[PDB]
């Protein structure tokens, strides 16, 4: 019985910012805020409020809001960076800086002789080589730029089989680090994609079980 | 007695047994004792973030050795005023570090368990997963300036 | 996922009232650090990551 | 000289190697519900009841009454569960509960004791107190 | 004057008594026992039961160790029986629940601390 | 000469057959100005209404925490069982491949990590000036 062996990468993108709170956990959140004041000794800055308040009312009959204003005024000054980059766009799906809050995972169509595949990044290797050192070199080459990947373990994360004679996929996962996506006006489409748009997109059978061992966060 | 049927009965030490150099064998590998180092600026975030850990550690049936917390860091925010040629205190920031000393455990379930705690993480909290060594040992223990004096005369 | 152990507050007896600031490093990025003295924002300077000729040259930029 | 033991011995189970991945009881209560577990089972050695009377062990007691009464097991598990349910929908008494503030129809209990396991505990005291040993013996 | 069960002393409870009150706290259910010195149960308050499962809430509290107390010392004044030894923990003792319990056996008319025995 | 080094080497003996004891942490140890602000702080007075709302709160949030537990260790399951597939897979494939896939790349040892942020980092950002420096104790 002849044997055909393949491996793939399975590349996570860590999530850039946190997700937002459910209503439940601000209700929490809440809480948790008002014991944490109730049962807190006291601030240097509110004991100093407070003496100056009372030593001012009692010189009268005979600062600490100012610093306050200026906190205030310079935070209000300030402006942050815009959480919703994706929001503003709706019409890149193919960027790295696409979703901040979840993980994401890149997808690659080829289309072959005898299949039009949406395929995740497989490799090809010789007996002589190792799965994680096929699935480097495939990183290396097939994506044509200079990424930073950090592989988690040297077992791998699935395995998947079909016979026509048989052939064998070994998807490893690995995490992405720091990557700088050279020719992003190529023809190659290469997405990157999330958990349910990931759904979405993968047909097949095999490739729909690739959520068995992703993270659905 | 010795000669009776019952004989042990009693015997209890042999249930309780109260009177690292990683195994590598290469399919059970089985390797030493590992620090996972939580350093953060909040330490209550800190703290809850090293229980979690610490709890599905146990959950997990993951041997812990130890879980401490290293000695605090503060840091002292020196910025420069404009106009320049000054520098005025700003803020403190004692950054704490709670560290979670595992035995054993396997590249599987390492692999698993790397992949809750990075999903896992809160925010602002960074994450360190060493092996333990004399260095990461000697980093709780204070100096020992007798000692370095009289290696320096000896030197 | 990241929510799970952010909902946690001071768990001592005997401690000062702190307060959310809002902590941002050289990097573009915030976070909220439990502190004292409620300034609304704090930000974290640089003067010791580069060597002499970009320290002279961020000196005359400036 | 030794001699083999005639059956099982107490803690020949569990494993003496590797300790540490077995889990332990933490708790002197827990300690203390294994212990009367063990100590009501029929050992092979002297033990305790055997000399302070467990009253010759089992007895086939024989039975002369009525009937048991044939009642729908299913039926009652589903409108006992129907009434759990509706009182646990209630909100006020939750909020009784969490004020401490409750209070039982004991009598209303007392019916309802007797109405389905009164006799039970009637001829468990009856048992007790020997009037079987002596009515019929 | 009966022969109280002196002896032990060094194991835990003594079991000095003619009849002894046992709570036990799974749980889900509370159950009270009143236990002659041979091991046989005399009368049972038990959340268990559907007179009383029917009728509280939320089986596991305060109230309901207090609802099983109360019901216990009405059938031990029914039963008859109105002195018992009960011997807790200390961390069992200095509880909520069962502080009420034998604040409600007492008040339902039984008594504990056994009376001593005539010529001991 | 000789007699300098048997001196110093009896001092190694002295100070090395001493204690190793650790820093005493900060966090642990509550620091004296913490006795003075206590006699002043006023009671809060939960009112009713607002001690039965943090109860459902409690209530809901055990729920919560209880059913987010089942779902995590519902996912590792998952994901340990897909694991255990593919290894036999591997194994019932080819014994070489398991025996390397079994060890782990000495790539792993200094793992670093960091969590997100709440705000994603702005292009062309600039921090103006400020100097570090350690005000720690030993
Ligand atoms: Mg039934």
């Amino acid at each position: 019985s002849p044997w055909r062996l393949l491996g793939a990468l399975c590349l996570q993108r860590p999530p850039l910012v946190t997700k937002p709170l459910t209503p439940l956990q601000e209700e929490m959140a809440d809480l948790l805020q008002q014991i944490e004041i109730e049962r807190s000794l006291y601030s240097d800055h509110e004991l100093r409020a407070l003496d100056e308040a009372q030593q001012l009312a009692k010189k009268k009959s005979d600062l600490a809001q100012d610093l306050e204003d200026m906190w205030e005024q310079k935070f209000l000054h300030f402006k942050l960076g815009a959480r919703l980059t994706e929001a503003d766009k709706k019409d890149d799906r193919t960027s790295l800086h696409r979703k901040l809050d979840r993980n994401l995972i890149l997808l690659v169509r080829e289309k072959l002789g005898d299949q039009d595949i949406w395929m995740l990044p497989q490799s090809d290797w010789q007996p002589g080589e190792t799965l994680r050192q096929t699935a480097e070199r495939t990183l290396a080459t097939l994506s044509e730029n200079n990424m930073e990947a950090k592989f988690l373990g040297n077992a791998p994360c699935g395995h998947y089989k079909f016979k026509f004679l048989g052939a064998k996929v070994f998807f490893f996962k690995a995490l992405l680090l720091t990557g700088d996506f050279s020719q992003a006006g190529k023809k190659g489409h290469h997405v990157w994609v999330s958990k349910e748009e990931l759904g979405d997109y993968l047909k097949p059978k095999y490739l729909a079980q690739v959520r068995r061992f992703l993270l659905d966060l | 007695y010795r000669s009776k049927p019952t004989h042990g009965i009693g015997r209890y030490k042999h249930l309780v047994k109260a009177q690292v150099r990683p195994i590598n064998l290469g399919t059970d590998y089985e390797y030493g004792v590992l620090n996972i180092h939580l350093i953060a600026y909040d330490m209550a975030l800190a703290e809850s973030y090293a229980q979690y850990v610490h709890n599905l550690c146990n959950h997990l049936a993951i041997k812990v050795e130890e879980s401490y917390a290293m000695p605090t860091k503060t840091m002292e925010v020196l910025q420069l005023q404009e106009q320049g040629s000054k520098m005025f205190l700003d803020a403190v920031l004692t950054t704490h570090e709670r560290v979670v000393q595992i035995s054993g455990l396997s590249a599987t379930f390492a692999e698993i368990f790397l992949e809750i705690i990075h999903s896992n993480l809160p925010e602002g909290v960074k994450l360190s997963v060493r092996e333990h060594t004399e260095e990461d040992f000697k980093g709780r223990f204070k100096a020992r300036p007798e000692l370095e004096e009289l290696l320096a005369k000896l030197n | 996922d990241c929510n799970r152990a952010l909902l946690t507050r001071l768990h001592r007896q005997t401690y000062a009232r702190l307060y959310p600031v809002l902590l941002v490093k050289q990097d573009g990025s915030t976070i909220h650090i439990r502190y004292r003295e409620p300034r609304r924002m704090l930000t974290m300077p640089v003067d010791l990551d580069s060597l002499s000729p970009e320290e002279r040259r961020a000196r005359f930029r400036k | 000289r030794r001699a083999a033991p005639l059956g099982p011995m107490p803690n020949e189970d569990i494993d003496v190697s590797d300790l540490e991945r077995l889990k332990k009881y933490r708790s002197f209560d827990r300690y203390r519900r294994r212990a009367e577990q063990e100590a009501r089972k029929p050992h092979w050695w002297r033990t305790y009841r055997e000399h302070f009377g467990e009253e010759s062990g089992p007895k086939d007691r024989v039975d002369i009454g009525l009937p048991p009464p044939k009642v729908s097991r299913t039926q009652q598990l589903l409108e006992r569960k129907q009434a759990l349910r509706e009182l646990r929908a209630n909100v006020e008494e939750e909020r009784a509960a969490r004020l401490q503030t409750a209070r039982i129809p004991l009598e209303a209990v007392r019916a309802e004791w007797e109405r389905t396991c009164g006799p039970y505990h009637k001829q468990r005291l009856a048992e007790y107190c020997g009037l079987y040993r002596d009515l019929f013996h | 004057v009966a022969r109280k069960e002196r002896g032990w002393g060094t194991v835990w409870p003594s079991r000095e008594f003619w009849h002894r009150l046992r709570v036990i706290r799974t749980q889900h259910h509370i159950e009270a026992l009143v236990e002659h010195r041979n091991g046989q149960v005399v009368v049972s308050a038990s959340t268990r039961e559907w007179a009383i499962k029917k009728h509280l809430y939320s089986t596991r509290n305060v109230v309901a160790c207090e609802s099983v107390g109360r019901v216990l010392a009405e059938r031990c004044l029914e039963a008859g029986i109105n002195f018992m030894v009960y011997h807790p923990t200390p961390w069992e003792a200095a509880s909520d629940s069962i502080k009420r319990l034998q604040h409600a056996m007492t008040e339902g008319g039984v008594v504990l601390r056994e009376p001593r025995r005539i010529y001991e | 000469d000789q007699a300098a080094k048997d001196r110093l080497k009896k001092r190694i003996r002295r100070l090395e057959k001493a204690s190793q004891e650790l820093i005493p942490i900060e966090d642990f140890i509550t620091p004296v100005k913490f006795l003075n602000k206590e006699r002043q702080r006023p009671p809060v007075e939960l009112p009713f209404e607002e001690s039965e709302r943090r109860a459902l709160l409690l209530k809901r949030w055990s729920l919560y925490k209880q059913r987010e537990h089942e779902m995590e260790r519902s996912a590792i399951r998952s994901l340990l069982e897909a694991q255990e597939e593919a290894l036999q897979e591997l194994r019932l494939s080819s014994p070489e491949l398991h025996a390397e896939a079994t060890k782990r790349d000495p790539s792993l040892f200094p793992f670093e990590r960091q969590g997100p942020d709440y705000t994603p980092p702005i292009s062309d950002y600039q921090p103006p000036e400020g100097r570090y420096q350690d005000i720690t104790k030993v």
